[PDB]
C-alpha cells in the first residue's frame, strides 16, 4: 500500500507524456518500469522517417518567426535514452560527445545574439560573430538559429546543431547535412571560436564520429577541451523537428560498455 | 489673499451672493483657531441663520452651516453650553421641518463623540443629554408620518444608541416598536435592522427575557422579507443595493446576537426551530460570492466552532449535540470556499481564520471531516465538479488540516488522497490539466512532513519526481518542484543527510553526485532555490568532517567557474573588466550567499577559500569603479557595467554578513576574518563619492559589531574614521537622499552603542560631538522608524555613561542640559508624538540624575546652585517660552509634579501626557495623537492571548 503508493508515484506521474525521457533515469537503472518506458525504438524510428519523407508543414516561415511549437519554448530536437540499439548502428548512426553545461535555443538576429532554455527563457541578450548577430552584420533575412550546449567554465557556446544559417533553413534535412553544414559555415567567420568585445562568446562546432565498434573504442580515448557530460547518438537521416525524438539517443559515458556491448579503454 | 484679517461675516452675508462659502469657510477657521461676549454673539447669530433657512436647493448650504455649529459645539458643549441639549429639543419638538434638521446635527456631532474609561464617564455624566435625545426620537417614532423625518431620526437613533441609558432601551417598548411599524417597512428596514443589531451587541447580565424576545421577533419578521426558501446567494449579486445591504445588515445582526447571545437561545428548548433558522440563513447568506459578507459569516463561524471546541474537544458534550444537524455544513463550507494560503494582511488573514475553523470543525469529528473531503476529491475524477479553480480549492482545504489528525489516521487519509490524485493526472487530457494536478499533489505532499518523515522510499520517490520536473518545460512546474523541493529538505533535513536509512548511502550523496544532470535546464532564480534546499541538508550533518567532504562536494561547481576567472585575473588583471566575467562572479557570489544562509556557521570551510581572491577582486573591482568615475563622473554610475562590478561588491559584503551573523567562533572571525575585511572595504567607502559608496559596508560593520562586541572594540576607531563622518554628511541635510546608508547608519550606531561603549571615549571629542548630533537628528525625524531609533541610542548612552564616573562627569557638563533642550523640543513642538512612552522614560531617567545628586557638580557654573532647582527653573523657562499663553502658576506647580514622579515611570507618562491633555484641548485635533501609543500595547496583548490559545491546538500552527 505504501509500496503501492510509491512505485504509483514513481511510474505514473507525468506532465508530457515522454517515452523514455531523460529526465528520469535510464530505463536501465530505474527500479520501478514507468508507463513512460518503451524497450522499443527502432520501429518508431522507421515509422517517423517515413513521415518526414512527405514534408507537410512549412519550416520556412518558421525559421524567420524565431527572428509546431508556440513561441521560444520547446524548440529543440531533444533524444530519448539510448535502449533499443539499431541494429544497422555503425552504419546508419552517428555520435557527438556532449560537453557539461546547458542546452540553448540561440537566435541571431538583427545586431544582436540572444539564448533560450529549452523552457523559452531567454538567458542572454548579447553580440555575436554569427550573420544575423552584430550590428555591422545586422541585416534583411541574414538570421542564423542554432542549438548549442553553453558552457560556463570556456565561457563558450558548443555548437550541437544549425536549423538556420544567414537566412537559409535546414529543418528539412538529414543531420549528415546539417553537420556538414556547420563544420563548413563556422570557419568562415571572423575568430568566433575566440573572444572579442564584438563577440564575448565563443562558437566551437562538435565533432560527430561513426559508431562502428572501432570507431566508438577511439571515441571514448580522445581528449576533449571540456568535461565530458555524454554520448548523443543521430541517426544520419533524421530531419530537424522540435520535441523528443527516437531518432537521437543518449547515454552518459559510463553507460556504453553496458548498452552497446562494446570494450571501453581506462576512464 | 482675502480670508485674512470674526466682524465681517456678520455683516457680509447678509447682503451676499454665491461667494457665500468663502465667508462661511472664514467662520469655520476663527472658530476653529481661536476659542465671552464675542463669540456668545457668534453662537446666537448662527444658530438664527438655519432656524431661518430650514423653516430645496439651499440644501448644500445648510449642511455647510450645520457642520460650524458642530465645529464650535467641539469645544463649548455641555461644560459652557449647558442648555443645548434641553433647548434642541423643544425647538424641533414643535416644528418637524426643524426637526429634520436637528436629527441631522445630533447625528453629526456623534460623529465627534464617535478611551474605554474616558467614555465610560462621558455616558455617566453626560447620562442627562442622552436621555432627552432617546425621548426626542421616541417622540417623533410616535406620531410623525413624514417619512424623511422619520428615517433621519432613526439615522440618529442608531448613531446614539450605545450612550442612552439601558434601561431606555430594554424597559421601554423600543425594541417591539422597531420590530413591528419599521423594521417591516422598505424605506426604513435597513437603519431598523442596524438598531437593532446595535441593541443585539449590549452585553449585561440582565435583561435575558428581552434579548430572547429581540431574537424570536425579529427572526419571525425577518422570515418574512427574506424568507428561508429564498436563493441570498443570487439575491444578493442580483438585487440593488437596498437588497444587498439588508442582506449583509441580517447577517451582521444573527452575528452580532449569536456571539453574544447564544447560549440564552440553546437552553430555550422552544426556541430550536427558530435556532436552526437562524443557522439556516447563516449558511444561505455564507452561500453569497462577495468577500465583505463572507467576512462577517466566517466570523461567525469560527466562534461556533471555537466555543464547540473549548466545551469539546475530541470526537456527546451537551452544547455539540445542539449543532450537530449543520456542523458538516459547515465543514462543507470551509473546505469549499478555502482561501488561497499564505504561499494581503486581509487575504494571510482570511485564509488562516478559515483554516482555524476549519481545524476546529476537524477535531470536533475528523472522521466527517475526510469524508467531506474524500468526497470532494471524487467529484473532481467525476467531472461533476471538475476545475481548475476547485481542485486548486480542495487542495488548499487538504493541506489546511495539516496537523490535527493522528499520525494513523493521517496515513491513511493521505494515502487515498496521493492514489486518487494520481489517478487524475493519469486520467485528464491537458499538459495544462497535468500541470495542475501535479502542483497540487506537491502542495499537498509538501504540508505533511510527518508523512514524509514516517517513510523514506515514498520520501524518496518525491524527491526524485521533483528532480524529475525540474525538466519540465510547462508553465510553471519547474517553480513548484524547486518550491516544494525546498519545503522538504527544510522540514526533513536529517533524513537526506550522512544518515542511511533501509538501505547503503545517504541520499546527499547522490544527489551531490548529480547535480549537473539535475539543474542543467533550472534558471538562476531556481538553481540559488535548489542550492539553499541542498544546504539545509548538509546543515544537518552533526560530524564536522564528514560536513567538511559535503559542503566541498557541494560548492564544487561554482569553485571551477571562479577558480577559472581567478586564474584569467591572475595572468590578466583586465580580465575583471570584462562585462560577461563580472556578471559570472555576480552570480557565483549570489550562490554562495543563498548556500551560506542555509549552512550558517561551517560555511566558513568555503568562505575561507574563497576570501582573499574575493575581497582583491573588491578591491580592483573598486579602482575600477572609481577611474571610470574619475574620468566621466557620477553619470557612469548610470552605465551597466558599473552597476554589474557594484552588484560583486554588494554581494560581496551580503555574504560575508550573511556567514557573521551566522558565525559561531568570535575569535575567528575577529582575529581572521575582520582585519582582511577591514582592510579592503574602509578606505575605499571613504575616498568613493556619495554615489560610489555601498550601503552594505555600513550594515556589515553593523552585523559583525552586533555578533562580536569587546571582540572588535578595538577596531571601532579605524571603522569610524573611514566611515563615520562621511556617511553622516551624506544624510545630515536631510532632503531624504540615501534611504539605505541612514536605516545603515543608524543600525552601525546602535551596535557600537549596545555592545561596544568603551569605543565611544576611545574616539576623539569631536567625533564623540559628532555621534552626539547624529543621535540628535535622528530622534528629532519625522517618520517614527528614524525617531524611534535615535531615541532608543540617546536612551541606551545615558545609562551607559553612568557606568563611567571619570567621563560621565564631563559628558553631563557638556551635553546635558543641551539633550533636554533638544528633547523637550520634540515633545514640546508642533508634536510627532510617535515615542511618548519613550520621552518619558528618558525625561524621567534624566531628572534623576539631578535629584538623586550624580550630576556632581553644578550645571550653572557662574551662579552655582542643587542642579534639581536649576532644572526645574531652566525646564520651566523652556516650558514658558514654548507657550508664552500658559499662565505661569500652572507651569511651577507642573514641573513640581514631574520631579516627585521620576522613581516612577507609568504614572510619569500619565502625568506628562495629561500637561499635553488639557494644553491640546485648548487646541483641538491633538487627542489621538497620545492616546495612539497606549491603542498599540492592547493589540499585542489581543494577539498574544489569540496567537498563545493556538498551541492547544493540534494543527491550526503547524
Amino acid at each position: 500500500s505504501m509500496e503501492e503508493l510509491s512505485q504509483a508515484l514513481a511510474s505514473s506521474f507525468s506532465v508530457s507524456q515522454d517515452l523514455n525521457s531523460t529526465a528520469a533515469p535510464h530505463p536501465r537503472l530505474s527500479q520501478y518500469k514507468s508507463k513512460y518506458s518503451s524497450l522499443e525504438q527502432s520501429e518508431r524510428r522507421r515509422r517517423l522517417l517515413e513521415l518526414q519523407k512527405s514534408k507537410r508543414l512549412d519550416y520556412v516561415n518558421h525559421a524567420r518567426r524565431l527572428a509546431l511549437p508556440k513561441h521560444y519554448a520547446n524548440q529543440l530536437m531533444l533524444s530519448e535514452w539510448l535502449i533499443d540499439v539499431p541494429s544497422d548502428l555503425g552504419q546508419e548512426w552517428i555520435v557527438v560527445v556532449c560537453p557539461v553545461g546547458k542546452r540553448a535555443l540561440i537566435v541571431a538576429s538583427r545586431g544582436s545574439t540572444s539564448a533560450y532554455t529549452k523552457s523559452g527563457y531567454c538567458v542572454n541578450r548579447f553580440s555575436s560573430l554569427l550573420p544575423g548577430g552584430n550590428r555591422r552584420n545586422s541585416t534583411a533575412k541574414d538570421y542564423t538559429i542554432l542549438d548549442c550546449i553553453y558552457n560556463e567554465v570556456n565561457q563558450t557556446y558548443y555548437v550541437l546543431d544549425v536549423m538556420c544559417w544567414r537566412g537559409h533553413p535546414f529543418y528539412d534535412c538529414q543531420t549528415d547535412f546539417r553537420f556538414y553544414w556547420m563544420h563548413s559555415k563556422l570557419p568562415e567567420e571572423e575568430g568566433l571560436g575566440e573572444k572579442t568585445k564584438l563577440n564575448p562568446f565563443k562558437f566551437v562546432g562538435l565533432k560527430n564520429f561513426p559508431c562502428t565498434p572501432e570507431s566508438l573504442c577511439d571515441v571514448l580515448s580522445m581528449d576533449f577541451p571540456f568535461e565530458v557530460d555524454g554520448l548523443l547518438f543521430y541517426h544520419k537521416q533524421t530531419h530537424y523537428s522540435p520535441g523528443s525524438t527516437p531518432l537521437v539517443g543518449w547515454l552518459r559515458p559510463y553507460m556504453v560498455s553496458d548498452v552497446l556491448g562494446v570494450a571501453v579503454p581506462a576512464g | 489673499l482675502k480670508e485674512h484679517p470674526r466682524v465681517d461675516t456678520i455683516l457680509e452675508f447678509s447682503q451676499n451672493m454665491n461667494t457665500k462659502y468663502y465667508g462661511l469657510q472664514i467662520l469655520e477657521n476663527v472658530i476653529k483657531t481661536r476659542w465671552r461676549n464675542q463669540c456668545e454673539g457668534i453662537k446666537k447669530y448662527v444658530v438664527g441663520l438655519i432656524i431661518k433657512t430650514s423653516s430645496e436647493k439651499e440644501k448644500v448650504y445648510i449642511g455647510k452651516l450645520n457642520m460650524i455649529l458642530v465645529q464650535i459645539l467641539k469645544q463649548e458643549w455641555p461644560k459652557h453650553w449647558p442648555t443645548f441639549i434641553s433647548d434642541i429639543v423643544g425647538a424641533s419638538r414643535t416644528s418637524e421641518s426643524l426637526c429634520q434638521n436637528n436629527m441631522v446635527i445630533l447625528k453629526l456631532l456623534s460623529e465627534e463623540v464617535f478611551t474605554q474609561v474616558k467614555s465610560k464617564h462621558l455616558k455617566d455624566s453626560m447620562c442627562n443629554e442622552f436621555s432627552q435625545i432617546f425621548q426626542l426620537c421616541q417622540f417623533v417614532m410616535e406620531n410623525s408620518q413624514n417619512a424623511p423625518l422619520v428615517h433621519a431620526t432613526l439615522e440618529t437613533l442608531l448613531r446614539f444608541l450605545n450612550w442612552i441609558p439601558l434601561g431606555y432601551i430594554f424597559e421601554t417598548k423600543l425594541i417591539s416598536t422597531l420590530i413591528y411599524k419599521f423594521l417591516n417597512v422598505p424605506m426604513f428596514r435597513n437603519v431598523s435592522l442596524k438598531c437593532l443589531t446595535e441593541i443585539a451587541g449590549v452585553s449585561v447580565s440582565q435583561y435575558e427575557e428581552q434579548f430572547v424576545t429581540l431574537f424570536t421577533l425579529t427572526m419571525m419578521q425577518l422570515k418574512q422579507m427574506l424568507p428561508l426558501n429564498t436563493n441570498i446567494r443570487l439575491a444578493y449579486s442580483n438585487g440593488k443595493d437596498d437588497e444587498q445591504n439588508f442582506i449583509q445588515n441580517l447577517s451582521l445582526f444573527l452575528c452580532t446576537f449569536l456571539k453574544e447571545h447564544d447560549q440564552l437561545i440553546e437552553k430555550r428548548l422552544n426556541l430550536r426551530e427558530t435556532l436552526m433558522e437562524a443557522l439556516h440563513y447563516m449558511l444561505l447568506v455564507s452561500e453569497v460570492e462577495e468577500t465583505e459578507i463572507f467576512k462577517i459569516c466566517l466570523e461567525y463561524w469560527n466562534h461556533l466552532a471555537a466555543e464547540l471546541y473549548r466545551e469539546s474537544p475530541f470526537s456527546v458534550p451537551p452544547r455539540r449535540q445542539l449543532y450537530l444537524p449543520m456542523l458538516f455544513k459547515v465543514r462543507l463550507l470551509m473546505v469549499s470556499r478555502m482561501a488561497k494560503p499564505e504561499e494581503d494582511t486581509d487575504s494571510i488573514n482570511l485564509y488562516k481564520n478559515m483554516r482555524e475553523t476549519l481545524v476546529y470543525l476537524t477535531h470536533l469529528d475528523y472522521v466527517d471531516t475526510e469524508r467531506i473531503m474524500t468526497e470532494k476529491l471524487h467529484n473532481q475524477v467525476n467531472g461533476t465538479e471538475w476545475s481548475w479553480k476547485n481542485l486548486n480549492t480542495l487542495c488548499w482545504a487538504i493541506g489546511s488540516i495539516s496537523g490535527a489528525m493522528h499520525e494513523e489516521d493521517e496515513k491513511r487519509f493521505l494515502v487515498t488522497v496521493i492514489k486518487d490524485l494520481l489517478g487524475l493526472c493519469e486520467q485528464k487530457r491537458g499538459k495544462d490539466n497535468k500541470a495542475i494536478i501535479a502542483s497540487n499533489i506537491m502542495y499537498i505532499v509538501g504540508q505533511y512532513p510527518r508523512f514524509l518523515r514516517a517513510h523514506w522510499k515514498f520520501l524518496k520517490t518525491v524527491v526524485n519526481k521533483l528532480f524529475e520536473f525540474m525538466h519540465e518545460t510547462h508553465d510553471g512546474v519547474q517553480d513548484m518542484a524547486c518550491d516544494t523541493f525546498i519545503k522538504i529538505a527544510q522540514k526533513c533535513r536529517r533524513h537526506f543527510v550522512q544518515v542511511q536509512v533501509g538501505e547503503v548511502m545517504p541520499f546527499i550523496d547522490e544527489i551531490l553526485n548529480n547535480i549537473n544532470t539535475i539543474i542543467c535546464d533550472l534558471q538562476p532564480q531556481q538553481v540559488h532555490t535548489f542550492y539553499e534546499a541542498v544546504g539545509y541538508m548538509i546543515g544537518a550533518q552533526t560530524d564536522q568532517t564528514v560536513q567538511e567532504h559535503l559542503i566541498e562536494k557541494y560548492m564544487l561547481l561554482p569553485n571551477q567557474v571562479w577558480d577559472s576567472i581567478i586564474q584569467q585575473a591572475t595572468k590578466n588583471v583586465d580580465i575583471l573588466k570584462d562585462p560577461e566575467t563580472v556578471k559570472q562572479l555576480g552570480s557565483i557570489l549570489k550562490t554562495n550567499v543563498r548556500a551560506c544562509k542555509a549552512v550558517g556557521h561551517p560555511f566558513v570551510i568555503q568562505l575561507g577559500r574563497i576570501y582573499l581572491d574575493m575581497l582583491n577582486v573588491y578591491k580592483c573591482l573598486s579602482e575600477n569603479i572609481s577611474a571610470a568615475i574619475q574620468a566621466n563622473g557620477e553619470m557612469v554610475t548610470k552605465q551597466p557595467l558599473i552597476r554589474s562590478m557594484r552588484t560583486v561588491k554588494r554581494e560581496t559584503l551580503k555574504l560575508i554578513s550573511g556567514w557573521v551573523s551566522r558565525s559561531n567562533d568570535p575569535q575567528m572571525v575577529a582575529e581572521n576574518f575582520v582585519p582582511p575585511l577591514l582592510d579592503a572595504v574602509l578606505i575605499d567607502y571613504q575616498r568613493n563619492v556619495p554615489a560610489a559608496r555601498e550601503p552594505e559596508v555600513l550594515s556589515t560593520m553593523a552585523i559583525i559589531v552586533n555578533k562580536l562586541g569587546g571582540h572588535i572594540t578595538a577596531e571601532i576607531p579605524q571603522i569610524f574614521d573611514a566611515v563615520f563622518e562621511c556617511t553622516l554628511n551624506m544624510i545630515n541635510k536631510d532632503f531624504e537622499e540615501y534611504p539605505e546608508h541612514r536605516t545603515n547608519f543608524f543600525l552601525l550606531l546602535q551596535a557600537v552603542n549596545s555592545h561596544c561603549f568603551p569605543a565611544f571615549l576611545a574616539i576623539p571629542p569631536t567625533q564623540f560631538k559628532l555621534v552626539l548630533d547624529s543621535i540628535i537628528w535622528a530622534f528629532k525625524h519625522t517618520m517614527r522608524n528614524v525617531a524611534d531609533t535615535g531615541l532608543q541610542i540617546l536612551f541606551t548612552l545615558l545609562q551607559n555613561v553612568a557606568q563611567e564616573e571619570a567621563a560621565a562627569q564631563s559628558f553631563y557638563q557638556t551635553y546635558f542640559c543641551d539633550i533636554l533642550q533638544h528633547i523637550f523640543s520634540v515633545v514640546t513642538d508642533t508634536s510627532h508624538t510617535a515615542g511618548l512612552t519613550m520621552h518619558a522614560s528618558i525625561l524621567a531617567y534624566m531628572f534623576n540624575l539631578v535629584e538623586e545628586g550624580k550630576i556632581s557638580t553644578s550645571l550653572n557654573p557662574g551662579n552655582p546652585v542643587n542642579n534639581q532647582i536649576f532644572l526645574q527653573e531652566y525646564v520651566a523657562n523652556l516650558l514658558k517660552s514654548a507657550f508664552p499663553h500658559l499662565q505661569d502658576a500652572q507651569v511651577k506647580l507642573f514641573v513640581t509634579g514631574l520631579f516627585s514622579l521620576n522613581q516612577d515611570i507609568p504614572a510619569f507618562k500619565e502625568h506628562l501626557r495629561d500637561f499635553l491633555v488639557q494644553i491640546k484641548e485648548f487646541a483641538g485635533e491633538d487627542t489621538s495623537d497620545l492616546f495612539l501609543e497606549e491603542r498599540e500595547i492592547a493589540l499585542r496583548q489581543a494577539d498574544e492571548e489569540k496567537h498563545k490559545r493556538q498551541m492547544s491546538v493540534p494543527g491550526i500552527f503547524n
